[PDB]
């Protein structure tokens, strides 16, 4: 469908992106930079082994400490989605976009840490059911074996689309009596705002059975977007697109709609 | 089909094609040299 | 009624 | 202005002995941890989680006020914390 279509579109979103290591870095010898198209839907920490491997060739053993990313000076949180913190930091600079590597002096001010592959599961699956708690309350999610919270969870670490969505279409399910689920799972981030994200209790359709737009959901929880930009997934979908049908389509695999308002550029 | 659906559809290929299309080959080929 | 955790935190752990 | 939250115990977990508090909107679940941390008299190496509606357990760099928002009720936001995962 193109529906279908849409989804595929989302799911293997990809960003050219070139590694380079920080220049102070004490290291045995330079390192080249290391290239990398980055899937948007994931996170860094689940994607960078190759990057990780490639620049610990050139330090010595006892320098190589958890690894850490910055854009120009920016620490980048493992736990945000790769597309949104593209979108966000760097979608109006030419690209590729240029991530600098570290490995000494973590900020812990600035990033959480990434200590094992289960914490990333643990802050996905979270994640998923503050998403299921929203929208159904809870009830999908928990109904749910175990095996399928793991089956959603190895279509994302593998970059399995099918796999992932054999499970999640039944988080997109909502009651047959209903047009929409109960409340939108969103956060709006604005880099000029003090808070981390706006989010809100916001339901998908009117008392009519009319269904609410994009440009509701700002008018209600973020008026100052309409010189600004909305973006999604690197796109700006028109304000009149149906909230429903984008938390259906446009969600990432953290059943999130991660929306950026961003200076428009020039 | 809805304006603001083939909109979003238009608007993620071109994405696909200026970010993604543009660079896969030439960063493929990189990594094979290196 | 709710104890103040700003005034706990700074008068003595 | 602050918002007023309700900690409850999650199996043999120790009991506070205060259970209600309240805190600024801005402070964070990590916040709210070390508080509960020391108040316990745990130490750091023992490790705290904290659970919204008994099902997920929030990013530890989550506002209160945010979760309060949106899954408070009847004017507070109930945490429940335990030594151990309890919902996944
Ligand atoms: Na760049």
């Amino acid at each position: 469908t193109d529906d279908k279509d849409v989804l595929r579109d989302v799911w293997f979103g990809r960003i050219p992106t070139c590694f380079t290591l920080y220049q102070d870095e004490i290291t045995e010898r330079e390192a080249e930079p290391y290239y990398l198209l980055l899937p948007r839907v994931s996170y860094l920490t689940l994607v960078t082994d190759k990057v990780k491997k490639h620049f610990q060739k050139v330090m010595r053993q006892e320098d190589i400490s958890e690894i850490w990313f910055e854009y120009e000076g920016t620490p980048l949180k493992w736990h945000y989605p790769i597309g949104l913190l593209f979108d966000l930091l760097a979608s109006s600079s030419a690209l590729p976009w240029n991530i600098t590597v570290h490995f000494k002096s973590f900020p812990e001010k600035d990033l959480l840490h990434c200590p094992s592959k289960d914490a990333i599961e643990a802050h996905f699956m979270s994640c998923m059911k503050e998403a299921d708690a929203l929208k159904h309350k809870s009830q999908v999610i928990n109904e749910m074996q175990k095996k399928d919270h793991k089956q959603l969870w190895m279509g994302l670490q593998n970059d399995r689309f099918d796999q992932f969505w054999a499970i999640n279409r039944k988080l997109m399910e909502y009651p047959a009596e209903e047009n929409g689920f109960r409340y939108i799972p969103f956060r709006i981030y604005q880099t000029t705002t003090e808070r981390p994200f706006i989010q809100k209790l916001f339901r998908p359709v009117a008392a009519d059975g009319q269904l609410h737009t994009l440009g509701d959901l700002l008018k209600e929880v973020c008026p100052s977007a309409i010189k600004n930009q909305v973006m999604i997934h690197g796109i700006e979908p028109m304000l009149e697109t149906p909230l429903q049908w984008l938390s259906e389509h446009l969600s990432y695999p953290d059943n999130f709609l991660h929306i950026s308002i961003i200076p428009q550029p020039t | 089909m809805p304006r603001w659906k083939r909109h979003i559809s238009e608007q993620l290929r071109r994405r696909d094609r200026l970010q993604r299309q543009a660079f896969e080959e030439i960063i493929l080929q990189y990594n094979k040299l290196l | 009624e709710a104890a103040d955790m700003e005034e706990y935190e700074e008068s003595g752990l | 202005k602050k918002i007023d939250i309700l900690l409850k115990a999650v199996g043999d977990t120790p009991i506070m002995k205060t259970k209600k508090w309240a805190v600024e909107r801005t402070r964070t679940i990590q916040g709210l941890i070390d508080f509960i941390k020391k108040f316990l008299k745990l130490v750091a190496s023992e490790q705290l989680f904290i659970y919204v509606n008994q099902s997920f357990a929030p990013s530890p760099d989550q506002e209160v006020g945010t979760l309060y928002e949106c899954f408070g009720s009847d004017g507070k936001l109930v945490l429940h914390y335990c030594k151990s995962q309890a919902w996944g």
